[PDB]
RNA sequence: CGAAAGCUAUUUAGGUAGCGCCUCGGACGAAUACCAUUGGGGGUAGAGCACUGUUUCGGCUAGGGGGUCAUACCGACU
RNA sequence: CCUCCUAAAGAGUAACGGAGGAGUACGAAGGUGCGCUCAGAACGGUCGGAAAUCGUUCAUAGAGUAUAAAGGCAAAAGCGCGCUUAACUGCGAGACCCACAAGUCGAGCAGGUACGAAAGUAGGUCUUAGUGAUCCGGUGGUUCUGUAUGGAAGGGCCAU
RNA sequence: GCUGACGACCAUAGCACGAUGGCACCACCUGAUCCCUUCCCGAACUCAGAAGUGAAACAUCGUCGCGCCAAUGGUAGUGUGGUUUCGACCAUGUGAGAGUAGGUCAUCGUCAGCU
């Protein structure tokens, strides 16, 4: 891993609002706001859908 | 890299018994993850490719490498060593953060998603998928975007058979079927 | 009129047909062959004259093998042309024949009609031929 | 390729002579060649031949 | 010139001889500098005591007796000058 | 891979024997580092120094400090062998770290190359 | 005593020049030749398809040669 | 002028014999140190296919080598990167080839370097084509000469 | 007895398939602060190390399935002398290639380490 050739790679808190499940993972996205997690305040990136929220007729005459 | 810690904690163990391996060192693991974004329209506009390099930097988190044509093809208007694609190889903790992001944040954001066919294995336990719209990743933003683009995601595992490869990927919760 | 579809080189050195046919001297495909007792050049017009004659005798009841292919171009100088000024153009294709080589084989046909057809083929050939039965060794 | 004269900068008048493409190398070429008059490597500057 | 099929085929040129080949054969006394093989490429390779020129020429680095052997994992033809 | 490591060692190995000089061949592993001196013929070992010696077997081998001791140790053994002028063979390994540390100790403690 | 009608070059090709071949003298003396044993490298004769081609027969098939409704996804079968 | 065959297993060997190339290129496409391995086939994968890019498995060269062909090429002579100018100067034991005039290879020595940690390697390029004598005239240098003497002109020598 | 280094030799040594090995040694292996790495990547290189494992690799052993090697005999060619119908033949001296019987899972040297 060289230096000063790679983009900024900081922690971001992904939060699926549907199921209210968080996802702590480092990434590059610059979040607008930053909420407080169990450890400290991480850049908050709201998320809409995640892995925890993503998935004859003639007889009526 | 929660998956790095979580793989060595229980995924490595549970795969061994589920596949009936006799040696802990014989369990499959993911070795490298390569992201290919081969842009054939380059060398004729010289604007598409830098936008691809800008896209991969945000997505993978590493400076990508610009792959040059290995052979001259007159049909595709391609000469020796022209830049017709970028690629990035992810290993160690860098792959496991990307895989977590791809499994939980990126794949659900695929429009009209039904699952990935398990018959897309090359036969040596190596998986390769394809993302049509690069906007699925939250790292890239919709507002100041150049244009919609796709990208290859190739997962290289230490497995020797297709059955071991899919069992390994199922452990992480990969969206099969 | 047999001839190679394409060759590496247009023209060839005369060469020297000598020796015995130690290869291609046994009946290998048919059950009944016609081999040569003398050497020489077997042009591609003699191939098709002996081959047309055997076909008319077997009358879609047998199988003919041609163990001789002409792949050697023979140049010829036209009339009223001095010596030199190059090498003449190619006019025909011979196959080099040595004593022992079969030229044709038959199979699937009465031994009387096969002898009667190979006899008629030798008449169009420049060789003293003979009639040979396929053996074990 | 035209012929050029590589002339030492030591003012001894010693020179080499070589060819160059004046479309891929339009400027003057300079190199450190050995000068037998002073038995020393010095810069040689391209001159018209 | 009836049948008119002849005509010029201009290929009447060739190059001069190069006088290649083995100059000193095995078991012969040799002195340093003597050319052993003139060749194109390394048909023979330089063994101990034999040098190789820019022309691929093999020459004796030191006096002795020239020796030929096929050695190595590539089954190459080597020429050596044994101190004898 | 050892096959690739020996593929990039062959250029020096073959040039050493053309020079007709004694060579200092080194071999390191993730546990040990070896150093032996081969004859110009190439089939005789005349001096060796490894981390299997009792002086520094029961110690922290596989280390840059252990490589220095081996280089210091072979220089003494080479000195009491008649050998003073060798040609270093890095045996495909990069001339760095453990291999380098061994070379400086050998080069400073009597062997000159 | 005893050739040459060769090589190279040539406004050369039936001329000429160097070398090769002859003679005379001098120097040198086995360093030369033949034969036996022995150390070498070769790619010819022959041979053979392992390469480059070419060639015949059979087996075997993605591509091709044909026949209802059938842009019905170009389908059953030769 | 170069390559193959003719050419008869050393060299050489002719024809208005059979086939092809040359009259260049490159300050890196040279030197060195370090590193690397190709062509294809199949499988998987967005556009994307027969073939662009990616990943996997076989794969002594079925590739490449600036330029024809032959012979070579894994220590690669093939492919990249860093630093460089040995594409030096004076030479050269010894050979090949050779009518001559020419041509070819060359260890080693001295000086000055370039790369390497060093042993070392480097006097252009994988080699074999890319060429033209003398005369004459020009140019850069030189104490050699300098028609009474000092110069100078002219000439000589070295380089072009 | 086995392991490693460097050599001889360059398939009778290779390929393939199976089995054995972890006390040393070797290999995977952990980690990436450090030296040093990547036209991106601790993959390779490099370092610091010892939780795991002989799974891969490697080494060793076994076999004839492939590959490789390979007679005897005969044939082809051929130097010399002779003859010939020009194909060849005789005397003498040589003598293949292909193919067959068969052989083959190498063989040694120096040094170090565990036993």
């Amino acid at each position: 891993m060289r230096k000063d050739i790679h983009p900024d790679y900081h922690d971001v808190l992904f939060h699926d609002t549907n199921a209210d499940v968080f996802f702590l993972t480092r990434s590059t996205v610059k979040t607008k706001t930053t909420r407080e997690y169990e450890g400290s305040e991480y850049p908050y990136y709201p998320l809409d859908i995640s892995s925890a929220s993503h998935p004859a007729s003639f007889n009526k005459r | 890299a929660r998956l790095k810690a979580l793989y060595n904690n229980e995924l490595k163990q549970k795969i061994k018994e589920e596949l009936g391996l006799d040696n802990v060192m014989q369990v499959p693991k993911i070795t490298k993850i390569t992201l290919n974004m081969g842009v054939g329209g380059a060398s004729q506009d010289k604007k598409l490719l830098e936008g691809a390099v800008a896209d991969m930097t945000a997505i993978a988190g590493q400076k990508p490498v610009v792959t040059k044509a290995r052979k001259s093809i007159a049909g595709f208007k391609i000469r020796e060593e022209w830049p017709i694609g970028c690629k990035v190889t992810l290993r160690g903790e860098q792959m496991y953060e990307f895989l977590d992001r791809l499994i939980a944040v990126a794949i659900p954001r695929v429009r009209d998603f039904r699952g990935f066919s398990p018959k897309a294995f090359d036969g040596r336990g190596n998986y390769s998928l394809g993302i049509k719209e690069q906007i699925v990743f939250p790292e890239v933003d919709f507002d100041k975007i150049d244009r919609i683009r796709g990208m290859d995601v190739t997962i290289t595992t230490s497995a020797a058979t297709d059955d071991e490869g899919r069992a390994l990927l199922k452990a992480f919760g990969f969206p099969f079927k | 009129m047999l001839q190679p579809k394409r060759t590496k080189f247009r023209k060839m050195h005369k060469g020297r047909n000598t020796g015995l046919a130690h290869r291609g001297s046994t009946v290998a495909f048919g059950q009944f062959g016609l081999k040569s007792l003398t050497r020489g050049r077997m042009t591609a017009r003699q191939i098709e004259a002996a081959r047309r004659t055997i076909t008319r005798k077997i009358k879609r009841g047998g199988k003919i093998w041609i163990r001789v292919f002409p792949d050697k171009p023979i140049s010829n100088k036209p009339l009223e042309v001095r010596m030199g000024k190059g090498k003449g153009p190619v006019e025909y294709w011979v196959c080099e024949i040595k004593p022992g080589k079969m030229l044709y084989e038959l199979e699937g046909i009465s031994e009387e009609l096969a002898r009667e057809a190979l006899t008629l083929a030798a008449a169009k050939l420049p060789f003293k031929t003979t009639i040979v039965k396929r053996t074990i060794m | 390729r035209d012929k050029i004269k590589l002339v030492s900068t030591a003012g001894t008048g010693y020179y080499y002579t070589t060819t160059k493409n004046k479309r891929t190398m339009p400027g003057k070429m300079e190199m450190k060649k050995f000068d037998p008059k002073i038995r020393q490597h010095v810069l040689f500057k391209e001159a018209k031949i | 010139a009836h049948k008119k099929a002849a005509g010029s085929s201009r290929n009447g040129r060739d190059s001069n001889p190069k006088m290649l080949g083995v100059k000193i054969f095995g078991g012969q006394a040799i002195v340093a500098g003597n050319i052993i093989v003139r060749q194109r490429g390394t048909e023979f390779h330089a063994g101990a005591g034999v040098g190789m020129g820019r022309d691929h020429t093999l020459f004796a680095l030191n006096d002795g007796v020239v020796k030929f052997a096929t050695k190595g994992k590539f089954n190459r033809r080597y020429v050596m000058v044994e101190e004898a | 891979k050892k096959a690739a490591r020996l593929r990039r060692a062959k250029k020096t190995r073959a040039h050493i024997r053309f020079l007709g000089v004694y060579r200092l061949t080194v071999n390191r592993t993730p546990k040990h580092i070896y150093a032996q001196i081969i004859s110009p013929n190439g089939g005789e070992v005349i001096a060796q120094a490894s981390t299997l010696d009792g002086s520094l077997r029961s110690g922290a081998t596989g280390n840059a400090d252990a490589a220095t001791s081996v280089g210091q140790l072979i220089a003494e053994r080479a000195k009491a062998a008649g050998i003073t002028k060798v040609a270093f063979d890095r045996s495909g390994f990069k001339y760095h770290g453990r291999v380098k540390a061994l070379a400086e100790a050998a080069r400073e403690n009597g062997l000159e190359f």
